[PDB]
């Protein structure tokens, strides 16, 4: 398989992803879901980790790493502590609204996602943190898992299984930095929202102190589906090391910004004109595309031509493919002040804890206020660059990354409109 | 947008709360859902419960929420000022939060901020006179796709256009609730222009399951 | 740390006193800012000893090699857990 893209209806992980049918038990058991979920969690941790070990499948949340090597990290006989699944339902990024569908339209895909994957991981009890702003999708999710203890699909034998297995919901409380998911392990104890250091990596400590995975909403929803149908049926999508279906958002200026489920490696032109009705005053009127959300680099309309929508061809672009939220940008932007106000977004989204995200994002966000205006001279361009460098990879947490990335990506491919801004600065004031 | 506290006389630690008993029983199940030995943990939910209850968060709610779950005040007053939710000071009956992020920004937010503000004479942070509408201006929401877009206390209102939000203000005046959703012709997050995807019907229970199980 | 690698021989100090004119801080000791730096202790010691000088000896005091671990600060059953941070 050569071309990607143009997933049939019958590939779709998440039917009901449009709310157009119901989203409750009833309507969850006729398309699937909670089927032979015993027969599944029988067959012990072991077969469902070499499920998702064997279907390539790998982080949903944005960092992309392969998702059963990491949930082994669990499979090891217990000290006294418990185990928890926690899953990451925070979704702060600009960009990306998607695992709020999952949540508000198919929440009993999640329940059985958190049951098959503590079962994996021998969790002891689930919480899912949920982002504090979706209010209606937590309550939507408390009603499914009512409907999931009331059916003994959860808790005390779920499932019939001998498996015992809560799942609670954590609602956050307005902060982006809540969903690092060591940040999201300190929001659930009750304490400030800031990212512990890696080691301990989570399944060592993680919250409360107890082994612990976190993971996305979209990388555990589909994994009772991937122990359903097989991991060489998740495997045979994308390209290699590039498994599976993966959820998109198309925002920004393109016809019909939507939320659609697709193939892997698909083109980001074919998507873009096929489901979100092209870029606004066609094709050739577009600018850049951010291609996963705010923290991966933007790429201009030459890359856009032919990169696949993937982790490996987008990494080969120089950008990320993140949370494959799709901003599109048309030619009418002014990128600068777009591009400023996501640095203004990482200055009020971030939490204060160590020294290079704390001034100098900033830094970096007063630096990007006179670029707007032009309000600056070029070899402040170089010097913001090298900025950059000193977040990056200096920090705790990939939000000091995620807030350098987008200044990177600006000065490498609009380097120019920035030095025609300043210029035309300096002659109109001086 | 201070970080310290100065006592005023509505804003004290002898400013009357308490919880209701009802909410008692709830702050008992919240309690319920964390470990033995770890009831910290449950200061951000039962803190916004104080949120739900009063409005906004004086500071007797951080010092009942201190007191009740036998943690510090200093451990309160962290989380009460880290995260952007928690009202310090007392905000409308309405607490309007228009997001202002790339995404929104790229398909007008401006132009819907500006709508409310000459539909309700403040700008970003006022309060209207009757203590109606607190207008401020938030970070992403989690409804790119619905850019524009706002969310009013608990419901989002999405696909916005200056003339819906004059609308939804008028009929919050009003008395009356309106509906959380997007005020263009979808539903959700679909495509407007008709479905792209998903428009077969779903296979059902059993479909494609591996042998062997 | 730096200032604590080397030995150091000082003197007992005497007497400072008001200058009536100025109220600067007058002495009669001659080695009164006399420190003398020495490698080791022994150094020190013959070298007290060589001039005369009645000497006392402190030992080293190293800071003993404590037990880090960040781990620790959070912890299920411990009382070693931060609550804050
Ligand atoms: N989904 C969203 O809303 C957002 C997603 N992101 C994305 O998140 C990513 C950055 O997040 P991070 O978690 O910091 O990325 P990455 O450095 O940490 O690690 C990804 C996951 O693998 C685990 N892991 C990595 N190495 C491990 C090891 N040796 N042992 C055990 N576990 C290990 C980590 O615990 C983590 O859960 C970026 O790609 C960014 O685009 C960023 C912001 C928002
Ligand atoms: C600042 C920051 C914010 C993050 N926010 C989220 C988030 O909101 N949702 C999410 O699933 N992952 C988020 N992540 C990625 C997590 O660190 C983690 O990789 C993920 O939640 C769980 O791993 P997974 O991809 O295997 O599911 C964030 C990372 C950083 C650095
Ligand atoms: S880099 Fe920023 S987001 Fe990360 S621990 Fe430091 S202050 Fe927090
Ligand atoms: S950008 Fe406004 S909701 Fe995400």
């Amino acid at each position: 398989k050569t071309s990607f893209g143009s997933l049939k209806d019958e590939d779709r992980i998440f039917t009901n992803l449009y709310g157009r049918h119901d989203w409750r038990l009833k309507g969850a058991q006729s398309r699937g879901d909670w089927y032979k979920t015993k027969e599944i969690l029988l067959k012990g941790p072991d077969w469902i980790l070499g499920e998702v070990k064997t279907s390539g499948l790998r982080g949903r949340g944005g960092a992309g790493f392969p998702t059963g090597l990491k949930w082994s990290f669990m499979n090891k006989p217990s000290d006294g502590r418990p185990k928890y699944l926690v899953v990451n339902a925070d979704e702060g990024e600009p960009g990306t609204c998607k695992d709020r569908e999952i949540i508000r339209h198919d929440p009993h895909k999640l329940v059985e996602g958190c049951l098959v994957g503590g079962r994996a991981m021998g969790a002891r009890a689930a919480y899912i943190y949920i982002r504090g702003e979706f209010y209606n999708e937590a309550s939507n999710l408390q009603v499914a898992i009512r409907e999931a203890y009331e059916a003994g699909l959860i808790g005390k034998n779920a499932c019939g299984s001998g498996y015992d297995f809560d799942v609670f919901v954590v609602r956050g409380a307005g902060a982006y930095i809540c969903g690092e998911e060591t940040a999201l392990i300190e929001s659930i104890e009750g304490k400030q929202g800031k990212p512990r250091l890696k080691p301990p990596f989570p399944a060592d400590v993680g919250v409360f102190g107890c082994p612990t995975t976190v993971a996305n909403v979209e990388t555990v929803a589909v994994s009772p589906t991937i122990c359903r149908r097989g991991g060489a049926w998740f495997a045979s999508f994308g390209r290699e090391r590039n498994s599976g279906t993966k959820l998109f958002n198309i925002s920004g200026h393109v016809n019909n910004p939507c939320t659609v489920e697709e193939e892997m490696s698909v083109p980001l032109k074919e998507l873009i004109e096929k489901h979100a009705g092209g870029v606004t005053g066609g094709w050739d009127n577009l600018l850049a595309v951010i291609p996963g959300g705010s923290s991966t680099p933007l790429i201009p309309k030459s890359v856009c031509e032919t990169v696949l929508m993937d982790f490996d061809a987008l990494i080969q672009a120089q950008t990320g493919l993140g949370t494959a939220a799709v901003i599109v940008m048309d030619r009418s932007t002014d990128i600068v002040k777009a591009i400023a106000r996501l640095i203004e977004f990482y200055k009020h989204e971030s939490c204060g804890q160590c020294t290079p995200c704390r001034e100098g994002v900033d830094w970096m966000n007063k630096v990007m206020a006179r670029f707007v205006r032009g309000d600056a001279r070029p070899a402040e361009i170089d010097s913001l660059w090298e900025i950059s460098k000193q977040i990056e990879g200096h920090t705790i947490c990939a939000l000091g990354d995620g807030a350098a990335w987008p200044v990177q990506g600006l000065i490498r491919h609009f380097r120019p409109e920035l030095e025609e801004r300043m210029q035309r600065f300096a002659q109109q004031h001086q | 947008a201070l970080f310290v506290h100065r006592d005023t006389p509505k804003n004290n630690p002898e400013t009357p709360f308490d919880f209701t008993p009802e909410n008692y029983k709830r702050i008992e199940a919240i309690v319920k859902n964390y470990p033995e030995g770890h009831k910290a943990a449950a200061v951000l939910p039962v803190l916004d419960l104080a949120q739900r209850q009063n409005g906004w968060l004086p500071i007797s709610a951080m010092n009942k929420v201190a007191e009740i779950l036998q943690v510090p005040p200093m451990r309160v007053y962290e989380v009460a000022t880290f995260y952007t939710m928690y009202n310090r000071k007392p905000v409308g009956k309405y607490h309007i939060q228009v997001c202002t992020t790339t995404p929104c920004m790229l398909r007008n937010s401006d132009s819907i901020l500006e709508a409310i503000q000459k539909k309700l004479g403040i700008k970003v942070g006022e309060t209207t006179p009757d203590k109606l509408f607190t207008l401020i201006e938030v970070e992403c929401l989690g409804a790119c796709v619905n850019a524009p877009m706002v969310q009013i206390n608990d419901n989002y209102y999405e696909d916005l256009t200056p003339k819906d939000i004059e609308e939804i203000i008028d009929e919050l005046k009003a008395g009356k609730i309106p509906k959380p959703g997007p005020r263009s012709g979808r539903f959700s997050c679909e495509p407007a222009g008709g479905l792209t995807s998903l428009t077969e019907p779903p296979k059902g229970p059993g479909f494609g399951v591996q042998a062997g199980l | 740390v730096n200032n604590t690698k080397k030995w150091k021989m000082e003197f007992d100090t005497r007497e400072r006193w008001e200058n009536p004119l100025m109220g600067w801080a007058s002495t009669a000791d001659p080695l009164s800012n006399l420190v003398l730096t020495f490698s080791t202790k022994e150094d020190a010691i013959a070298f007290a000893e060589k001039n005369g000088w009645s000497y006392d000896v402190e030992e080293r005091k190293v800071p003993k090699p404590k037990s880090k671990s960040y781990g620790a600060n959070f912890s299920w059953n411990k009382r070693t857990r931060v609550s804050t941070k």
